[PDB]
RNA sequence: CCCUUUAAUGUUUGAUGUUCUAACGUUGGCCCCUGAUCGGGGUUGCGGACAGUGUCUGGUGGGUAGUUUGACUGGGGCGGUCUCCUCCUAAAGAGUAACGGAGGAGCACGAAGGUUGGCUAAUCCUGGUCGGACAUCAGGAGGUUAGUGCAAUGGCAUAAGCCAGCUUGACUGCGAGCGUGACGGCGCGAGCAGGUGCGAAAGCAGGUCAUAGUGAUCCGGUGGUUCUGAAUGGAAGGGCCA
RNA sequence: GAAAUUCCUUGUCGGGUAAGUUCCGACCUGCACGAAUGGCGUAAUGAUGGCCAGGCUGUCUCCACCCGAGACUCAGUGAAAUUGAACUCGCUGUGAAGAUGCAGUGUACCCGCGGCAAGACGGAAAGACCCCGUGAACCUUUACUAUAGCUUGACACUGAA
RNA sequence: UGUUUAUUAAAAACACAGCACUGUGCAAACACGAAAGUGGACGUAUACGGUGUGACGCCUGCCCGGUGCCGGAAGGUUAAU
RNA sequence: UGUAACGGGGCUAAACCAUGCACCGAAGCUGCGGCAGCGACGCUUAUGCGUUGUUGGGUAGGGGAGCGUUCUGUAAGCCU
RNA sequence: GAGGACCGAACCGACUAAUGUUGAAAAAUUAGCGGAUGACUUGUGGCUGGGGGUGAAAGGCCAAUCAAACCGGGAGAUAGC
RNA sequence: CUUUUGUAUAAUGGGUCAGCGACUUAUAUUCUGUAGCAAGGUUAACCGAAUAGGGGAGCCGAAGGGAAACCGAGUCUUAA
RNA sequence: CCAUAGGUUAAUGAGGCGAACCGGGGGAACUGAAACAUCUAAGUACCCCGAGGAAAAGAAAUCAACCGAGAUUCCCCCAGU
């Protein structure tokens, strides 16, 4: 009655903290947010955060809900 | 699936058409939209929801 | 005897200047209403044959 | 091109284009060949007398590919914008 | 005097029966070749444009003939499965098998898209025109236990949820850069160009909360395109674009 | 009608036997008989299938003896399958999982002859079964595609009124 | 009675006389044969071919939906032309 | 099938536990001699050869070197 | 004096058992067994030819070969074994 | 030896010897080595006193983008 | 009845064999396609007919491209286009 699964979507973090990225570089692929778009980072339609600017990757909890953001710092 | 393919044809006289879908049994109104025509580079009315 | 070109390959590929092969993209024949216009826009330029496929193509096209 | 029985790459991909039948009768004349035409007059028929183009060619183009040195006279051919600026830079007249 | 029609004597064309004989049949008699039941010729008789053969054609045709009749599989068969999505297995990056454990998809939507301006639930208590546990109204609690067109998971209050206003950006050409695949491919994308929508200003939009909703090539079809156009001018066909 | 057919089934009842999964007679609850892919009988017939009885006997209890042909010894002639090589024991264990050969340990002078058939996974035949191969053949049909044949009409041969 | 798997099966199988159905008008149907021709047969429906059943005795029920065959051709569809 | 559940003999320690020391033990390591690959060396002055470092189990497989056989030239030459 | 009558030799077969199974024999011997005036049996000629024949039907037989004989050719078929 | 995850295997093959017995050949293509000549390099058939010489028909290379027309060190894409 | 058919007698000529090549009439399948039917193999194998030292083809209803070429045959390219 079972037997079906799907192809694995290769989600997760592609560039970790302190990594230097070019602009347009995908930083995290995700389904929901689970990671919000901080400075110099777009959200994308499937919520794929991506570097809007060259610089280093920066994760930080910030906000009234302790949500993880991702900034980009040149 | 049970939505047919229609052929949005421009008003600018050029042969440029868009194609899209439509619930034919729900909506029998001829869908008309002001879309872009690359042959004339203006927004014109597209018609004829097949 | 001479090597016979795979003639169905000689219509899919053309050899370029540095030695590789250009080819039309697949997935742009029919069933296009459902395809996005961005996706159909990127299949319109000719692409270069990949690394792993190139040994299969020069086998097919010896007089390219 | 066998892949196992997977659809092969030369059948996975679309055929495109056509053969021109006018690209078979055209050739390009480098500027290196403007000194070998034996007379200083580059016709179509004098490029064949020096075995530059080919006997079945009806159209030749003179392109900027190297060192026109002499007074030359291109008659009845096409030249590019670089080759026209080099033939006249050595003292040549194009008809 | 050149018309459509309304029905005719002279009259073309298509069948129908009768009739005829003159092709054709004769495996009827007789004669001859020839004191040869073959054959041929002759002469009568009967049949007769039929029958029968040819070419084309429809049907019928295991009478023959060429072949096809899948893989997985805790041996094969039978059963079930085969592509895609979500979770777990999966070992805190990615990936990861089994006829492992559970579910779903093969769409929908011209609004359920864009934008702009608002808004904030489920349940419960109480009050009580019918009205009951629950219709509606009013307050209190509660704080998302709701809702997300459709599974499950990640999300969602700046709401991605809910309501109206106006609308077509569900644009055309591109695209730095990446992610992901053996590849074919698939995905994300700021920005630029051209035009456009929304703001009674500023301030966004290249479809939908995201992830399933799909099919390579070939061969054609349909529009477009003054790209080719087998002496030339055209055309046909091909290409390219949709 | 539990049958050349009845799965359950050695149905059940009767007969036959000291005792009868067979037989014979029935019963009918015919898994899943049946009327010319004939149904029920049926004298005769059968190197036919099954069952019983009398005779008969070495079939047997349970074998004994005898007569010839080999076997056996001598003389003459003189094969065969097989065969990696052998200085070719038992046991227990190990081990590609059933050991003459490994380990450990028992035992065992060297070499024939007649016997026997437990092992040498003994000899024989690239398993016939079972899988597999996009093997083959032949057979079937409402598989597919054809085709001979048969059949239809048009034109031809082929005309007149 | 007979026949049969020469060489593991001799039988309950096959054949059979009989029975029925069906085709067949004679240039017979059939069969062999691209054909001519020849078997059928120097026969002719009391004859021949094909099928099934299988002496004899008593018998042969019901079903024409399916599938064939046979008959009909008004309509519907339908080839070459 | 025969002890057949220390490999056996045998063992009251020749068994366990703790500690300690010695020794045995491999194709490992070291010594001695040899050979080869790779480098670094200008060590040489085509660069051989030297100097040092380190490496040399191998199926499929890849790479690099050879041996020998018959035949042709060198060959009316050399051996016989 | 009939009879696919009976018994039983030749003859034609081949039911049972033993032997044989590198045999005396690539199917036989030995002891029994069935038919034996007939759908018998046999000699000598003939005729039917391989997707063909012939078949009292076994896939039987067609030269110790038969679910498509043999010989030569395609041909060094092809062989993911 | 073969085949294998794995064989003394009781899996395969071989009684033994001797002789024969299996990666070739033609042509095309690509790459490495090497040699000649280099922006050029080479001829094929044929002729030929024949491995000479002649024969440059051709072939490949020096230019590419584009489906193509075309343009050309750029060109396609696209109104750009 | 003419006259044919026939009949006779002459002269001529033919047939048969032969290895390959050659022209014509017929014409496979295995194989390849990783199955297979279009296609392939291949107008090959083969079978037949006929001929010559060669045969066949052959003197433009041919090509070319606005210039031109000038019967057939064979070879090298064109071009694995």
């Amino acid at each position: 009655r079972n037997g079906r699964d799907s192809e694995a979507k290769r989600l997760g973090v592609k560039r970790f903290g302190g990594e230097s990225v070019l602009a347009g570089s995908i930083i995290v692929r995700q389904r929901g947010t689970k990671f919000h778009a901080g400075a110099n980072v777009g959200c994308g339609r499937d919520h794929t955060l991506f570097a809007k600017a060259d610089g280093k990757v920066k994760f930080e909890v910030k906000g009234p809900k302790n949500r993880k953001f991702i900034s980009i710092e040149a | 699936g049970i939505r047919e393919k229609i052929k949005l044809v421009s008003s600018a006289g050029t042969g440029h058409f868009y194609t899209t879908t439509k619930n034919k049994r729900t909506k029998p109104e001829k869908l008309e939209l002001k879309k872009f025509d690359p042959v004339v580079r203006q927004h014109v009315i597209y018609k004829e929801a097949k | 005897p001479k090597i016979k070109t795979v003639r169905g390959a000689a219509k899919r590929f053309k050899k370029t200047g540095k030695g590789g092969f250009k080819h039309k993209h697949a997935n742009l024949r029919h069933i296009l209403t459902k395809k996005a216009t961005k996706r159909k826009r990127h299949l319109r330029p000719k692409a270069m044959v990949s690394k792993g496929d190139l040994g299969l193509v020069i086998a097919c096209l010896p007089y390219a | 091109g066998f892949e196992g029985g997977q659809m092969p790459l030369y059948r996975r991909l679309p055929k495109f284009g056509f053969t021109s039948r006018k690209a078979a009768i055209t050739a390009e004349v480098r500027l290196s060949d403007l000194a070998k035409v034996e007379g200083g007059v580059v016709d179509l028929n004098t490029l064949k007398a020096a075995n530059i183009i080919g006997i079945q060619i009806e159209f030749a183009k003179v392109i900027l590919a190297g060192e026109v040195t002499t007074p030359v006279t291109v008659r009845g051919l096409r030249v590019t914008k670089g080759a026209r600026a080099a033939i006249e830079a050595a003292g040549g007249k194009i008809e």
